């Protein structure tokens, strides 16, 4: 609900108290078991599923009012626990694959909350470069958009943005001729580009936790 | 070294117990772990695009003659003292190859 | 010329007081006795073998540079005949270039090079 | 022209490597102003030498090497390979598994041999005018596409020689692309499904993606040409139950009815159009647009174009068995490429023989070495804006 949309990188340093630390990790495997039990239960596109989760993450203390700067109550608490976590689920591959799939679940919660405004910033923000085209380019090249897109219905080219990317980070879309491409760019709606930001998530987040299993002892 | 945390506490039933047979020659063997492939400077194991190492090749070696032992023993109509030789010779072979990963 | 067969048990080699030899002991069948009877065999001129890895461009080891004359095995074995073999007093040898693997905990080592093999006598230090 | 001779080949071969090969512009263009440490150093030549004994890892250190290596040996075919993390000369003093390629071109090789099943002028191992065409095809089809979807700026085609030409994309993006993207790339651009010997190997959705509907464009534009007065794919019973086999059986009567009274291909063709149009108008499948995408559109190997690491044919080398030139395309004048006009190795030999070693000037390799020469030019440029601004 705040800015705690975040891909999980750069381990804190900071020092804290025992209390503290297995209250975090208590409250993390808490929250990512009601995640699995509502995923199983519901489904991921009713409002008893968003109300749910999100007021098992209001219950937690995982998004809640601001301070100055530095100590964001919520955001200490999820980044910590998260990196607690960690090091619980990096030992067995099963373990890795459960906390793989529970953690990309509420990473999926927090985008779809969201409003269609500060998603860009995040996009932009987030890694290095991301870039969205303007109202003058859309309309411009909207029929070859509508033609070039997917079996989605009609030629409502509507309020949704499209964001313009590397080509070759929408592999997994160009390679079957479902985009269009202009000088090497491909212009995406929403719902592709949530999938793109699940798959690099999934591939860090797994490519970190194998690492991290090699200094456990 | 792994060690599986011990379930303490007195069993009614049966117990099965169940050993690997040499976890780690089988490792080298599968793996292809040797000194010529192995890049290092925990390193990464090599695709197995590459052929055997002089290593895994002299384990497959260790097992193909425990294999031409294991089929001359059973032969019949053999030597009485000559089925002794070919159990020594199993043994041997054994500790050959468990011991293998000791160097 | 001669030639007879025994079948060897244990050895002994001396490095600090006979260097190049070794003391084969085991059984020989002898007819006069119907029995084997133990013996020794001694074989000498064990030649110690070294392998020197030439370099891939001549450097001042003084200073530690290159000298801008790649290096040949011409260069080794000049190297070693001159500068080498006089200094820890080596009188014979026999020198040759033979190509050798090598994939073990060293360093800096090609997995397949040239090398040059030089055999002397064991009693030179 | 004049028959080759393949048993003159190595005798003109030496005297060809030694007084025309252009080593100067080789040299610069695998050498990219050795803005990088060791781009040619490290770039893997193969040659496939007398006796067909085939050598793979061949590297040079410089032009001269090169010369050297080259001219001592006159090697009977020449192929380039990628960019290796240690000189391909010293691949075996590295440990199993360090030596690995990173980069190379993006190669697009486009092949004669994939026309079996549509055309009808030659066999598959010969070429004529009248089906040369269907080369262009490809050329103002791929070439555009780098260009225009993708945004390659540097492309060099070059004819292979006998039976089709190859693309050599250049860019300082492109060379560092993965094999994945490589695949997807050929995968994106490739439309005919070639199964196991299926009549149908092209199928269209109401969607039509815009490169699909520019490049029947630029098919129309030359439809007429080849595939319908040069070529006669609608001139006969035979020839045209293979054309019936795409459209649906409910319209395999009316169509061969419509066939029957004609005499020439062209009327056949535009009551076809109409009947098509008729059928989707009722029901498209752009029935119309599937037989074009079918017969003119390009056949790329997945093979060649996603391995990092393959070898293929140098520009500027000969062909044994007809002995012409691996010479660049002028993307300027496309349709005005002419495989008959490419000289022979033996005719450019005998140029030579009856005549600052700039002696190219003098045989007909200069229209080429000046396309060459262009291409490098605008690596030079490119380099300079990325580099110095
Ligand atoms: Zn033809």
């Amino acid at each position: 609900y705040p800015h705690c949309l975040q891909f999980y990188l750069q381990p804190p340093s900071e020092n804290i108290s025992l209390i503290e630390f297995e209250n975090l990790a208590i409250d993390r495997v808490k929250l990512l078991k009601s995640v699995e039990n509502l995923g199983v239960s519901y489904v991921k596109g009713t409002e008893q599923y968003q109300s749910k989760l999100e007021s098992e993450l209001r219950k937690l203390k995982f998004s809640y009012r601001e301070n100055l700067e530095d100590e964001y109550e919520p955001r200490r608490r999820d980044h910590i626990s998260h990196f607690i976590l960690r090091l619980a689920y990096c030992q067995s591959e099963e373990l890795r694959r459960w906390f793989i799939q529970q953690e990309m679940d509420l990473l999926r919660f927090r985008f779809s909350i969201l409003p269609k405004d500060k998603i860009q910033d995040f996009l932009k923000d987030s890694q290095l470069q991301f870039e969205a085209i303007s109202d003058e380019e859309k309309t411009l090249r909207e029929q070859e958009i509508v033609a070039s897109s997917p079996s989605l219905s009609g030629l409502k080219l509507g309020f949704e943005s499209i964001y313009k990317i590397p080509f070759a980070d929408a592999l997994d879309l160009f390679r079957g001729r479902k985009v269009y491409l202009e000088d090497g760019f491909a212009y995406v709606p929403l719902k592709d580009i949530v999938a793109i930001i699940l798959n690099e998530f999934r591939a860090k987040l797994s490519k970190a936790l194998a690492l991290t299993a090699r200094s456990l002892p | 070294g792994l060690v599986l945390d011990p379930k303490v506490g007195f069993y009614d039933k049966f117990i099965l117990l169940l050993d690997f047979n040499s976890l780690y020659p089988s490792i080298i063997q599968e793996f292809n772990i040797c000194f010529t492939t192995v890049q290092r400077v925990i390193p990464e194991l090599p695709d197995p695009s590459l052929e055997m190492g002089i290593l895994p090749r002299e384990i497959r070696k260790l097992v193909e003659r425990r294999k031409q032992v294991k089929q001359l023993m059973k032969q019949q109509d053999l030597n009485p003292d000559l089925i002794l030789q070919y159990d020594i010779r199993q043994k041997a072979l054994k500790l050959t190859a468990n011991s293998m990963y000791g160097c | 010329e001669q030639v007879f067969h025994f079948y060897w048990l244990d050895a002994y080699e001396d490095q600090y007081n006979q260097p190049g030899v070794v003391f084969l002991f085991g059984k020989v069948w002898i007819e006069s006795a119907e029995t084997h009877v133990s013996c020794c065999v001694m074989v000498k001129n064990i030649e110690r073998t070294l392998y020197f890895l030439p370099r891939e461009m001549k450097i001042d080891l003084n200073t530690g540079k290159e000298t801008g004359t790649p290096i040949s095995m011409k260069d080794v074995y000049e190297e070693f005949d001159e500068k080498i073999a006089t200094k820890y007093k080596i009188m014979k040898f026999k020198s040759k270039p033979v190509e050798k693997n090598y994939a073990f905990e060293i360093p800096d080592v090609p997995e397949k090079s040239e090398y040059l093999e030089v055999k002397y006598s064991a009693e030179m230090p | 022209m004049e028959t080759f001779d393949p048993t003159e080949l190595p005798e003109l071969l030496k005297l060809y490597y030694r007084r025309l090969f252009p080593y100067s512009q080789y040299y610069r263009w695998l050498n990219y102003g050795g803005v990088i440490k060791n781009y040619f150093q490290h770039r893997e030549f193969s040659f496939t030498l007398k006796d067909d004994i085939y050598i793979r890892y061949q590297s040079f250190n410089n032009q001269s090497d090169l010369e050297k290596e080259m001219q001592k040996m006159n090697p009977y075919k020449i192929d380039i390979g990628a960019v290796y993390s240690h000189r391909p000369n010293q691949h075996n003093t590295v440990k199993l598994g360090a030596f690995q390629a990173q980069e190379k071109e993006l190669v697009f090789d486009i092949d004669m041999t994939d026309y079996d099943d549509v055309r009808r002028c030659c066999s598959s191992a010969d070429i004529c005018p009248k089906c040369w065409t269907l080369m262009t095809m490809a050329i103002r089809i791929i070439d555009r596409a780098l260009k225009e979807d993708f945004g390659f700026k540097h492309r060099l085609w070059v004819y292979s020689g006998r039976r089709g030409v190859h693309c050599w994309v250049c860019d300082e993006s492109v060379r560092k692309l993965s094999s994945a993207v490589r695949s997807g790339i050929v995968e994106y651009l490739s439309l005919v499904k070639g199964g196991q010997d299926v009549k149908k190997k092209v199928h269209l959705s109401e969607k039509i993606h815009p490169f699909i509907r520019k490049s029947i464009n630029i098919i129309k534009k030359y439809f007429e040409e080849y595939a319908l007065v040069n070529q006669d794919i609608l001139e006969n019973k035979e020839s045209w139950d293979k054309i019936l086999a795409l459209v649906p059986e409910t319209i395999h009567d009316e169509l061969q009815q419509s066939f029957q009274k004609s005499h020439n291909s062209l009327q056949r063709w535009e009551h076809l159009k109409k009947v098509a149009s008729r059928y989707q108008n009722n029901i498209g499948p752009w029935l119309e647009w599937e037989i074009m995408l079918q017969y003119c559109f390009p056949r790329l190997d997945i093979n060649v174009s996603k391995g990092i690491n393959h070898l293929l044919k140098s520009p500027f080398s000969v062909h044994p068995k007809t002995g012409r030139i691996s010479v660049p395309i002028d993307l300027q004048k496309v349709d005005q490429f002419d495989p008959f006009t490419v000289p022979t190795i033996s005719f450019i030999c005998r140029e030579l023989d009856a005549i600052r070693t700039r002696d190219y000037k003098k045989t007909s390799l200069a229209p080429y070495v000046k396309v060459f020469e262009h291409f490098l030019e605008n690596l030079d440029k490119s380099r300079k804006g990325e580099l110095l601004k």
